[PDB]
DNA sequence: GCGGTCGAGTCTAGAGGAGCT
DNA sequence: GCTCCTCTAGACTCGACCGC
């Protein structure tokens, strides 16, 4: 048969695939290791449990070059990284004449040979270059000038906008309005410079790859967040001499030293305008040349060191493949932006109207001095300034009578007009209204006067009082010595109406000294109440200044920060604030994405000849400015795209990922790894304990747990102590990353404020103590972290020089234990990219890498090759899992993690094909007003049937 | 207290309690508005007219008859117009036969005019005139506010504000979406609770796409406005013959325009706005200042009454000349306490209350009370009109 | 011909067969174009203001177009019959001669009826409005609506005021209303002598007055006044009397009813005839188009932004403006002036290169036919002043 | 001669980033 | 574990024109 098992009864890979990947023969498991694993599982009650076997999979994999799987990947990476490493070595060995004396001014690229002789060229016509792009921010996103160096001669380029004296150009950009350019393009933060290249926006892929000196610096001598903070503050500390920030000046000082670079105080591109840039063209070109030469020196001093710390070519090939991200967009992106902005403005107006209504209704408490009994508006200024001073039906009137009555009424009205002199020349500002209401209303003399309390806003200290916000049934209160907070009634020691607080809390408790929190704070001395501060993220010492901050949205969604009385417009304002938080915090980034629309001529023949194609539509591409190694863990960082945000039914603009739509004739093929980091930790523990999958309790639970049934790690952790899944997921991921007991205690206190510090400490200790489920996995992480040169256990990538124990002694261990897992994940991504590119090139599959968000991989594959692409994704996943097992000493692979659960084939980048992505900005849905049918999610069995079990067409 | 009772007492609704039920109000078979309700509906219609015609390019007024030519449609329920004289003649002049009476009844369904159910047909008949007015250019539109009759037996009357938008099919969808968004914004502009105005897409029996606005009444949602994306079939049916006269210039080409039908219900809209105003505390109707039937209320106390009434009459004449609705509460013979008068003005959605006391004859100061804040501000008479005009202008824009 | 000139300018609509005097006076077809509709709306607004806003104890009334309907034979108003009933009669049980007779009788006996006058509409709201005014007589009810009269059904838009008064003061109020209506009709006419009044007597001997406009074919009644007494109020309210008694000082009395009804369609036709090189000198408060915006000599974008702003300016102020700059056809200046004269445009605005240079816009007055320069900032104030002046 | 609003000055909390323009 | 920055916003404070 095709079924293989394990001494722990875990289904292993099928014979057909096992003989192709791991070969034949194998090795008999050791009796002692199996006995120890059985005893360990029996002690935790994880032995003998039933497990339904999965259907066997048989497939003819492509010829694996070399002996083992490792040699196959090495050959693939060396073949992929040969033409770029050749150009890199040519740059290293290149000799370059000094900078030209006077730069040219004509449009297009200019070649500067010996003695600074100018010569125009359409394109550099060179294999390798070092790039640096300057763009006039005021004018737009179009690049202004660019200076590049070549082993042959210097080059420079200036846009037509800078040279030509033409008037303002069109807003929409075109590939013809970009810098023209196998090829290698090097630079510092080259992701930015990549977006200004003409050939980088074509749907068809050109053989161009980018090496970012910032990513290599982070891979060689990167700095953590705490390390970055310490380095910035200063400029045990022996690591500061070997590390630097991502700035080009700091990198140049660290790697080459010498005269440090000085940033130009003129800042013509950042702050100035086109005229200033034109005036100081020579100085700007000199600064750009200085930056280019510094980048060249940094690359020369980094490339041999990077190749020595990362000898496996798979890492380099993956870093080259992470920098070619291509997000296709269409005319729907502009719609999305306009709808989101309009919805945000409408909801802001509605919230402002609700606040004004609350303020207007609050004034009625003045009558009878009822404001003294209001729990919120008792302490405000309710003074009022006095004003200042310096029969039977008669018949119808006749014409003369009505005329004389009208004229005498007019004259009597006009007589009182002479009393203007008796009025003060400086009129009072709403004396009848109370004191606090006068501030919220503009004066009648103001040219921008609006009716009612038009100056009221969320950020003021009266909005929480007007909304009657309560924290766990306690009205909010602002103390100047302690910021915000809340009052807890029941104490027995204008006067605050503590009886009103007691009545409100009784109502809240019945309808839904006895409280723990930030502290009673008896210094405030509010009669009949105590003053507990609102829990701030920074700590108890800090004081909150606004209960509407972004750190209170989870606290108000839980039903703790609720709007009390005035429920008509009260909770509506809070709901609106919750709805528009994402757009408020990220509208600047989303609306500033550099969108370039391709002409119909540049589009491939497949797109134009498709039934779904529209002649009036515009298809563009957004190139993410992803730093391929933005952290010490070498994971790509991008605030806008590389995030965990997903479309929500109560968030404005949350469907931005759904707007990345494949062009006609192409489809987006994607796949998400199921618990990548958890599986990596589990397999590390298994290889450390007994050399077989499932020997550790953590690995056995990972392989056998299922979210649906309720055996997964997150669900069990949530059920152990009663927390939400997402909170339990955060807890478990932090624990795997290496978070101590203090992190667990603070997370427990933050998620549930009712937990005291002692109870949180006890619960954290119980959870960490579980001789435990993950002990061997951790012992392995500590061993790897504490080694002389901590290297990845798969590709052998060395850790940052700023984290080596030779320069940090016994410090920075929590960083290294997380670095091990995250760098293993990054190596997994690299292997995935290398294998996918090899499969695409070998079997002639038309597609390109789209994006890699977290643990997801997206490919813009032609539609006709969508199933072939899915089969390729399954094969690459199998190969990567087998390589990971092989590098750890395990020549086998469990069947449960061998293949993807679902390889998505969709027209957009939604998280799941079944989701419709309804949001206050797009309430109808993606299919309703855009034309996006639901995609297809296929398992390996479904893919095999539709591909005949082969990759050839 | 129920809102309907408050409206009836303050003359926003009219009728017996049998006519104040939800079904009676929704049917429209009876006059359901008092003078304050009539003024509120007039203000709403004026706002709609301004927004949809005055501030919009190439939208023109059209007038249509209440009667339409008779039709032999299979299931038309529109009521027929029959001359009683002809019936009396037939029945008491020559004593016809049973077949003659059958034929006469058949003729009542073949030549008798029918009351219009929608304003769409009226605008289509004036399509050629508006084409000539705009030199056959596109896109133009026709707007009309009128009474449409709907079967309920009884006949129900509802006031409809209809915009018929002619545009080429290439821009039909974008125009439909823009009109839907504009109508939603217009309905939510005067709403104290804009979240109660909804929108949903609907399809007819013939498969045409369109939207339909809703308002969340306490009993449930009701369709207050409907949008339909009608093809060229309506124009072809209304003009059976040469197509040259139907084609409109879409720039450099002649295209038969695609008809968009935007139909609102201003009676149900006024009911919705009266429900939105009441909170559902001081009983107060928080109607928008652009919709409040009465904006200024005058009063007189602690005489001499002759001089105070003369001054109040002068102020009333000054306010009326500027387009401000004023309620002359000083002329009322029966006097009530200021508390009851303030409650009455608040329940009548009166924006401001002006009290002219005997001290006004000396310095010209008057007591101004606002509905929103219930606060009294001492203001000089010469500055009242300018303040009211500025307040109304700011509340409009 | 005035009729052709109004038809070509969108004041009058309809086929040439519907442009006859009988067709125009019958009201069987929509006789007004968009400019005619705007002029009629302006006239209705003037009537409403002068009779309600500037009047004491006059209130709005909204009434149905259908009446409960009754057997009374003299009635000639068209009836309302459900077609479904007739279809059921003719395509089902197939009744006989007697049953058809009974069905026809039931149509006249119990069915709806189209209104012929707005008098009955206000009488149904008499109690509610009496309670509104605390039963203080006198008070009136005004309404502008369409009434149906047999000629085919003719539609006429009638502005009617029902003035409730004690019996003793009926004649004085009737004479006051007559003189007020005559002054209002003569106010907007360049030839007030064409409007006239003549006493008339009803069939039941009730005294009244009528207002006539001297059309080129003869005199037509544009407004009619009656002294109806308490007959109509008692007819509409049988039974108890204490519920229809107003207050006349200390004593209570059933108020007399005065019917002030005018035809605003015939009034619009009369004013169009009075307004008549072909020039229509409509009253400034009645003119549908007051401001005409024009460009000249280029450039296009800047001048259109100029004229565009001058237009939002005059629309926010409340002044109707004809956007003559957006026209693709580049007609001659004299042709534009003649067309604006025909369309009764109050003032024409010309925007040229000098406007971009200095800011002056040439203003042409229809009445004097003279061209004058004026700054942009002073155009709105001048227009508002001119409109205020005319209105008084 | 003196106090009433008004205009900066400052102090502080939140927010975005720790790159390239 | 937990620095820095530049920034916007809000509110308290105090000197100061100016009108009574
Ligand atoms: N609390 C978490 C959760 C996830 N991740 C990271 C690791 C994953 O590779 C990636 C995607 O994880 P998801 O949360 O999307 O999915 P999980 O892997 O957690 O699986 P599940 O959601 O079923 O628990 O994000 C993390 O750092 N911390
Ligand atoms: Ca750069
Ligand atoms: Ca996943």
């Amino acid at each position: 048969g095709q079924l293989r098992l394990n001494p722990l009864l875990i289904q292993m890979l099928s014979r057909g695939l096992h003989e192709q990947i791991f070969g034949c023969g194998g090795e008999m498991p050791d009796e002692a290791a199996v006995q120890r694993s059985v005893e360990h599982l029996q002690k935790h009650g994880l032995w003998g449990q039933p497990a339904t076997p999965l259907p066997d999979v048989e497939l003819r994999l492509p010829r694996l070059f070399g002996g083992n799987l490792d040699q196959h990947f090495r050959l693939l990476a060396q073949k992929q990284s040969l033409p770029y490493l050749e150009a890199a070595a040519s740059l290293l060995e290149a000799q370059l004449p000094p900078e030209p004396k006077s730069w040219a001014w004509a449009e297009g690229w200019t070649r500067y040979g010996p003695e600074g002789e100018a010569e125009p060229v359409a394109i550099p016509e060179e294999r390798a270059l070092v790039f640096d792009v300057e763009v006039c921010l005021a004018e737009g996103t179009c690049p202004t000038l660019a200076v590049a160096i070549s082993p042959s001669a210097w080059y420079s380029w200036c846009s037509r906008r800078l040279v030509e004296e033409r008037y303002s150009w069109t807003s929409q950009l075109s590939p013809a309005d970009l810098i023209p350019l196998e090829q290698l393009v090097v630079g510092h933060n080259v992701s930015f410079d990549r977006a200004h290249i003409r050939e980088q926006y074509l749907i068809q892929d050109s053989r161009m790859r980018f090496l970012d000196t910032m990513s290599m610096h982070m891979a060689i001598s990167g700095l953590s967040s705490f390390q970055r903070s310490l380095w910035m503050g200063a400029k045990s500390w022996d690591w500061m001499d070997i590390s630097s920030a991502n700035n080009l000046a700091d990198v140049h000082n660290l790697y080459v030293g010498g005269p440090p670079l000085e940033k130009e105080p003129r800042e013509l591109f950042v702050k100035g305008s086109m005229r200033d840039i034109r005036e100081n063209f020579q100085d700007l070109m000199q600064y750009c040349a200085r930056d280019v030469w510094a980048t060249f020196e940094v690359f020369q001093q980094q490339l041999p060191l990077f190749l020595e710390r990362c000898p496996h070519p798979v890492t380099l090939a993956g870093m080259l493949e992470m920098g070619v991200s291509y997000l296709p967009v269409n005319q729907n992106w502009e719609r999305y932006l306009t709808e989101a902005q309009n919805t945000y403005e409408e909801l802001q107006r509605e919230m402002k109207k609700s606040l004004m209504d609350l303020a207007n209704d609050a004034c009625q408490l003045l009558s009878g001095e009822r404001y003294k009994e209001d729990p919120w508006l008792w302490d405000l200024e309710w003074d009022l300034q006095e004003f200042k001073q310096k029969q039977e039906d008669p018949g119808p009137p006749s014409e003369e009578e009505e005329l004389q009555r009208s004229v005498t009424a007019h004259n009597r009205l006009q007589q009182l007009r002479s009393t203007t002199d008796l009025l003060p020349k400086r009129p009072q500002h709403l004396p009848g209204h109370p004191g606090w209401y006068r501030k919220l209303c503009p004066r009648l003399d103001d040219p921008a006067w609006a009716p009612g309390p038009s100056l009221l806003s969320l950020q003021m200290r009266v909005t929480p009082k007007l909304m009657a916000l309560t924290w766990d049934g306690f009205p909010l209160h602002y103390s100047d010595s302690h910021g915000w907070g809340y009052l807890v009634p029941g104490r027995r020691d204008v006067t605050c109406p503590y009886r009103a607080i007691e009545s409100l809390y009784r109502k809240h408790c019945l309808e839904q000294t006895y409280h723990h929190g930030n502290g009673p704070y008896n210094d405030v001395n509010i009669p009949g109440c105590w003053f507990f501060k609102l829990p701030h993220k920074d700590g108890n010492n800090y004081n909150v200044g606004s209960p509407f901050a972004k750190d209170f949205l989870p606290k108000m969604e839980d039903g703790t920060l609720q709007a009390g009385p005035g429920g008509a417009s009260g909770p509506r304002a809070l709901e609106i604030n919750k709805m528009i938080s994402f757009w408020r915090n990220a509208h600047k980034r989303i609306s500033s994405q550099m969108v370039v629309w391709l002409p119909r001529s540049a589009l491939p023949r497949v797109v134009t000849r498709h039934p779904s194609f529209d002649e009036e539509g515009h298809y563009g591409a957004i190139l993410p400015q992803v730093v391929t190694a933005g952290t010490i863990t070498r994971r790509a960082v991008e605030p806008t795209w590389l995030t965990a945000s997903n479309a929500r039914p109560d968030r404005v603009g949350s469907e931005l990922k759904a707007m990345v739509q494949a062009p006609p004739g192409y489809v987006l093929v994607g796949a998400d790894v199921d618990s990548q980091e958890l599986w990596i930790a589990a397999v590390l523990g298994d290889a450390h304990f007994a050399g077989m999958h499932g020997c550790t309790a953590f690995g056995w639970m990972t392989l056998q747990g299922r979210k649906s049934r309720g055996t997964d790690l997150h669900s069990k952790t949530a059920a152990t102590v009663g927390i939400s899944r997402e909170h339990a997921k955060i807890f478990n991921y932090g624990r795997i990353y290496g978070a101590g007991q203090s992190f667990a205690e603070r997370l427990l206190m933050q998620f549930n404020h009712r937990l005291t510090r002692q109870e949180a400490a006890e619960k954290a200790q119980q959870m960490y103590a579980v001789g435990g489920t993950e002990s061997e996995m951790f012992n392995k992480l500590e061993s790897i972290a504490m080694s002389d040169t901590p290297r990845t256990p798969v590709l052998g990538c060395c850790i940052s020089r700023a984290l080596e124990p030779s320069v940090v002694q016994g410090e920075f261990i929590t960083s290294r234990v997380n670095w091990v897992v995250q760098s293993s994940a990054v190596d997994y991504l690299h292997l995935m990219l290398v294998a996918m590119k090899w499969l695409f090139e070998e079997f002639a599959i038309d597609g390109r890498f789209c994006i890699s968000i977290h643990d997801e991989v997206r490919y813009l594959v032609r539609e006709e090759d969508r199933y072939r692409a899915a089969l390729a994704l399954q094969i690459t996943n199998l190969l990567t899992r087998c390589m990971f097992a092989y590098k750890l000493g395990l020549n086998d692979l469990p069947q449960s993690v061998a293949f993807f659960s679902a390889v998505d084939i969709d027209q957009c980048l939604r998280k799941e094909v079944t989701m419709d992505c309804k949001t206050p900005s797009n309430p109808t849905g993606m299919e309703r007003r855009y034309g996006i049918p639901q995609g297809e999610a296929l398992d390996i069995y479904q893919i095999i049937e539709l591909t005949k079990g082969s990759l050839e067409k | 207290e129920a809102l309907v009772d408050l409206c009836r007492r303050r003359h926003f609704f009219s009728g017996t309690p049998q006519q104040l039920s939800t079904a009676a109000l929704l049917s429209g078979c009876h006059a359901r508005f008092g003078p304050l309700g009539v003024e509120l509906r007039k203000n709403l219609a004026s706002q709609w007219w301004s927004s949809m015609v005055v501030f919009r390019e190439q939208v023109f007024a059209v007038d249509s008859l209440h009667q339409e030519p008779g039709s032999s449609q299979p299931r038309d329920s529109a009521f027929r117009l029959v001359s009683p004289e002809s019936i009396r003649e037939i029945l008491q002049d020559r004593e016809p036969s049973k077949e003659q009476l059958v034929a006469f009844l058949e003729n009542l369904l073949k030549t008798s005019g029918k009351l219009r159910a929608t304003l769409l047909h009226g605008a289509l008949e004036h399509y050629v005139n508006c084409l000539d007015l705009v030199n056959r250019k596109l896109p133009f539109g026709l707007a009309q506010i009128g009474v449409c009759f709907h079967p309920v037996t009884r006949v129900g009357e509802k006031t409809e504000a209809s915009l018929v938008w002619f545009t080429p099919t290439r821009t039909s969808s974008q125009w439909l979406d823009f009109w839907l968004r504009h109508r939603l914004l217009w309905w939510r502009k005067f709403a104290m609770s804009p979240s109660n105005f909804s929108s949903a897409d609907c399809q007819d029996e013939l498969g045409r796409k369109g939207s339909k606005l809703y308002y969340s009444f306490p009993w449930g949602k009701e369709p207050i406005e409907t949008l339909w994306n009608l093809g060229d079939q309506e124009l072809l049916h209304t003009y059976p013959g040469n197509v040259s006269t139907i084609q409109g210039r879409d720039g450099r080409k002649n295209v038969v325009p695609c008809v968009l039908s935007v139909s609102g219900d201003v009676d149900l809209g006024t009911l919705a706005y009266l429900y939105d105003s009441f909170q559902l505390q001081r009983k107060v109707l928080k109607l928008h200042p652009c919709l409040a039937p009465i904006k200024v209320a005058l009063d007189v106390g602690k005489g001499p009454t002759v001089e105070l009434r003369q001054v109040c009459q002068g102020l009333l004449n000054e306010l009326l000349e500027n387009g401000i609705s004023v309620w002359p509460g000083y002329s009322e013979t029966v006097h009530s306490s200021l508390e009851q008068l303030h409650s009455k003005y608040d329940e009548m959605s009166v924006l401001f209350s002006v009290l002219v006391t005997e001290t006004t004859l000396e310095n010209g100061l008057i007591q101004l009370r606002s509905r929103d804040t219930t606060m009294k501000e001492m203001m000089h008479i010469s500055k009242l009109r300018d303040f009211l005009v500025k307040y109304l202008a700011s509340a409009s824009n």
